[PDB]
């Protein structure tokens, strides 16, 4: 009855966080559907992000499996690391891969305004 | 605001009378 | 073999039907819940009441047991024998 | 040109297919022999040692059930068996002027005592 | 040479005002 | 298999009960050896007098009765 | 607001639709076996055949035994050293060919046995027997259950399948018709018939499969097409377990919708079995009726049709649900009371027609299948 | 009109709830 594709039974403990207790509310429609087992067609299938844990609903999200191996599965909030724009041929970019701290150096514009960066940024405080 | 012969009854219960009407259910 | 595996939710009646005998059992015999049910025996043969019976009954029924409890309306209806339930736990107080 | 096969599979991607303080060593050990000694419990897990008799006995006569009490008896004998036959082997040893059982000298003491 | 894969360190403030800024240049060159 | 289900440290358990204090890694696997061939011994005498007594099940008593033919006889177990 | 929650009607046959039904089978397909511990059956072409003679469905029909393909026709769509490896290779000579083994999947998942390329040939002229007679118009429906093979490529074998024969049938379509619409109802997704056609919008290409971590992979919704066959290949992705009505409320409005908006002039229908309840390998929970109802309703249409059975790892159900399909085109529902085969033992313990559903989940949710079917139905506005 | 403009951001900001959601939405604003 268990089994990794969470497809052949009804499990309601997986809309329920396990550190915390409580339930895992699905990013666009705001609800958590985990049913009643006596209606166990009410309960909607809910995966998180593997990258920053938004649970998402299979359906809110167009999706049939649950991504149980192979690469990382990625939530539609995230930005995306390589894009491809038209140039009305094409231009692509890729965000920098993630250095080391003895080689990585963050630095802090001057310019605010129009300050063309290669789309590699980090988000500092609004004071 | 009386409410004669009343048709909606309403039971106030704890997690024992719940638990024992949801499995009746 | 005679409901085409459509009666799957039946194999478990007896275990379902002892934990119910379990549950009225020792819904008669817990203190803090057969005054509950005391009340909804009063609350039920005495009809015609209006609101203010509903609040001093709820605020009654609060009073017999601890106050972390999980209180729940069980809303029946003559016509339809509907049976709601609302979940109040820790909302009254 | 000798030549050998070891992927041992006709195709490939078989996978998507549709089919601190710390004593010195032997004081701990010298603590356990005192503490094995004194015991009187059965030292190998039971269960492991009841399925080696299920897989052994199973050459001698199929379908044969054990009394409960037997494969007690059966582990109770094996350990008598091994302390008295470790019990020689230590002596086997030390009297090589060494301190550390090997297998030779087990299929010696088994040659003296006999039981081979 | 680490100054090739620099991060930049931008702001919530300054991400509005650019996005503002850009929004309003490319709507008014079409129009 | 069901033979490496006497693992090491029960090997080193009975070499502790043995007196033993430095157990040679070559001894664990010869240590299997011996026991199934003694066990294949008893266990081997233990069937064949249940199947002399037409049970189909093996008694703690046909245990201690193979040992007693074995000559280690064994107190506690019936008999 | 695309889905409805429809139940499953009952199957009628339409009297205002009568076909004349073409029927190829070839006495030797099913002395052929993949392997000792293999899925893959061709014996279960025969049992479905012998229920076709002991229904008496052969006094409704014309019974064919289509010339096996050559080498050449073969290579109508795969590649000269793919065809040559198959028709040369054999058990024994296993070990004479071994990068070829690798090279084109042959050898593991698609074992060699010494009947491969007759097999590959009585599947592959069927097929193309089949689109032949419905170009010259001598039958309306064809039926051919030895190909199905809708997992083979260009030069490689995937899936049990090696001959790429729905494609060899397709072609042999387009040199008569302009459109020829393939669907596919295997439980699998059908990747090779799909790559093949691609690029093209001459054919369009339309899978109800199972897509999750699920052989082969292949069938996400996005995959429409490139080039000039964008949005001419719908992919129908679906969990496990659906049933009669679900299949039928999503087929429907899909394949009616292609109807109206690509209308072909020929239809290919994979009749994998594959998709029913019970399957080794499948994982949908489909009933005979509900494998059955997409081919009476795709017979509703009139369109010059190719019927030709796929997958199905368990024989019985598959027998008897292409009996059943197979009964359907003659405008008939055969009655649930199996007549005395050479068979007759597989189909226990009620010995009936019916192939009984499993009462296992059907996770596919409507919202899904609504968003499902309107983004397809979104693709399908670009195919006038 | 000019009220809804100036308060865009930062309702969508209430709106995200997650600030690290946030900060992927700001990234997409600055990559636009
Ligand atoms: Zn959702
Ligand atoms: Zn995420
Ligand atoms: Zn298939």
């Amino acid at each position: 009855g268990q089994s990794i594709t969470k497809l052949d039974s009804y499990n309601p403990d997986t809309h329920i966080d396990s550190n915390s207790g409580k339930f895992l509310i699905c990013y666009k429609c705001n609800q958590t559907r985990l049913g009643s087992w006596s209606h166990p067609e009410n309960s909607r299938l809910i995966m998180t992000c593997d990258y920053c844990q938004t649970p998402w609903h299979l359906d809110c999200v167009p999706r049939a499996s649950f991504k149980n191996l192979g690469s990382k599965w990625k939530c539609p909030l995230h930005s995306p690391t390589k894009v491809y724009k038209k140039i009305h041929n094409y231009k692509v970019w890729k965000k920098q891969r993630l250095i080391n701290k003895k080689n990585q150096l963050y630095y802090e514009p001057l310019q605010k305004i129009g300050y063309q960066n290669n789309g590699n940024i980090q988000i500092i405080p609004t004071t | 605001g009386i409410i004669q012969n009343r048709s909606i009854f309403n039971l106030f219960a704890n997690t024992n009378i719940y638990i024992f009407f949801r499995h009746w259910t | 073999q005679a409901y085409n595996n459509k009666a799957f939710k039946l194999y478990t009646i007896d275990k379902v039907t002892q934990s119910l005998v379990k549950h009225a059992h020792t819904l008669m015999t817990d203190a803090k819940t057969a005054e509950i049910m005391a009340l909804f025996v009063k609350d039920r043969n005495a009809s015609t009441t209006s609101a203010k019976d509903q609040i001093i009954y709820r605020l009654q029924v609060r009073s017999h047991m601890s106050n972390t409890e999980n209180m729940f309306r069980i809303e029946f209806d003559k016509r339809t024998l509907h049976v709601s339930i609302q979940y109040i736990a820790l909302d009254d107080l | 040109a000798r030549t050998k096969q070891t992927a041992r599979k006709s195709t490939g991607g078989k996978a998507p297919r549709k089919q601190p303080h710390r004593y010195r060593p032997g004081t701990v050990a010298l603590r356990e022999i005192r503490r094995y000694q004194k015991s009187t419990e059965l030292l190998i897990r039971k269960l492991p040692f009841q399925r080696l008799v299920r897989e052994i006995a199973q050459d001698f006569k199929t379908d044969l059930r054990f009394q409960s009490s037997a494969v007690m008896a059966l582990q109770e004998a094996s350990e008598a068996y091994l302390v008295a036959l470790f019990e020689d082997t230590n002596l086997a040893a030390i009297h090589a002027k060494r301190v550390t059982i090997m297998p030779k000298d087990i299929q010696l003491a088994r040659r003296i005592r006999g039981e081979r | 040479f680490n100054q090739d894969f620099k991060i930049t360190q931008i702001d919530e403030n300054s991400i509005k005002y650019d996005f503002f800024d850009k929004i309003y240049k490319s709507k008014m060159v079409q129009k | 298999d069901n033979i490496q289900g006497i693992t090491k440290p029960a090997i080193r358990r009975l070499a502790r009960r043995g007196g033993v204090k430095r157990i040679s890694g070559l001894i664990y696997e010869e240590t299997r050896g011996v026991l199934k061939v003694f066990l294949e011994n008893v266990i081997r005498d233990a069937v064949t007098y249940t199947e002399h007594a037409k049970r189909k099940t093996v008694t703690a008593m046909d245990v201690v009765y193979a040992l007693k033919r074995q000559g280690r006889t064994l107190y506690g177990f019936g008999g | 607001m695309v889905y409805e929650a429809t139940p499953f009607d009952p199957i009628t046959v339409k009297p205002s639709d009568k076909r004349r039904v073409a029927y190829f089978y070839d006495a030797d397909v099913g002395n052929y076996a993949y392997g000792a511990g293999h899925p893959m059956k061709p014996h279960r072409i025969r049992m479905a055949h012998s229920l076709i003679m002991n229904y008496g469905l052969y006094k409704k029909m014309e019974i064919y035994r289509a010339k096996p393909a050559t080498k050449q026709e073969m290579c109508q769509f795969h590649t000269d050293e793919y065809i040559d490896f198959l028709s040369r290779v054999t058990p024994d000579n296993l070990e004479m060919f071994k990068r070829e083994s690798v090279k084109f999947n042959v050898g593991d998942d698609c074992p060699v046995f010494d009947g491969l390329y007759e097999y590959c040939s009585i599947s592959g002229g069927g097929s193309m027997e089949g689109a032949a007679r419905l170009n010259r118009g001598k039958c309306d429906v064809a039926v051919n259950y030895a190909g199905g093979l809708h997992h083979a490529k260009k030069s490689e074998a995937s899936g049990f399948c090696y001959l790429n024969d729905i494609v060899l049938g397709i072609i042999e379509l387009l040199r008569y018709h302009p459109r020829v619409l393939y669907i596919d109802i295997d439980v699998h997704h059908g990747d090779g018939v799909e790559e093949a056609f691609y690029t093209t919008d001459r054919v369009m290409t339309c899978s109800f499969h199972k897509y999750g971590e699920f052989f082969p992979g292949t069938g996400e919704l996005r995959d429409i097409g490139v080039g000039a066959g964008k949005n001419y290949a719908v992919n129908v992705p679906l969990r496990d377990g659906i049933d009669d009505a679900t299949y039928r409320s999503v087929f429907e409005p899909v394949i009616k919708k292609i109807m109206e908006w690509y209308q072909p002039s020929a239809v290919v229908l994979q009749c994998g079995g594959d998709s029913l309840s019970g399957d080794r390998l499948g994982c949908f929970n489909l009933s005979m009726e509900g494998h059955a109802n997409c081919v009476n309703y795709v017979k509703s249409f009139g369109i010059p049709m190719m019927v030709v059975g796929g997958g199905g790892y368990t024989m019985r159900n598959v027998a008897r649900t292409w009996c059943f399909e197979t009964g359907l085109l003659n405008n008939v529902v055969l009655d649930k009371d199996l007549p005395y085969n050479e068979y007759y033992e597989y189909y226990g313990p009620d010995y009936k027609l019916s192939v009984r559903p499993s009462n296992m989940f059907n996770v596919n949710t409507p919202e899904y299948l609504d968003k499902v079917m309107t983004n397809i139905f979104a693709n399908l506005e670009n195919t006038k | 009109s000019l009220n809804e403009e100036v308060t865009f951001f930062e309702k969508a900001k209430r709106y995200i709830g997650n600030k690290h959601l946030y900060t992927e939405f700001l990234k997409i604003l600055n990559l636009y």
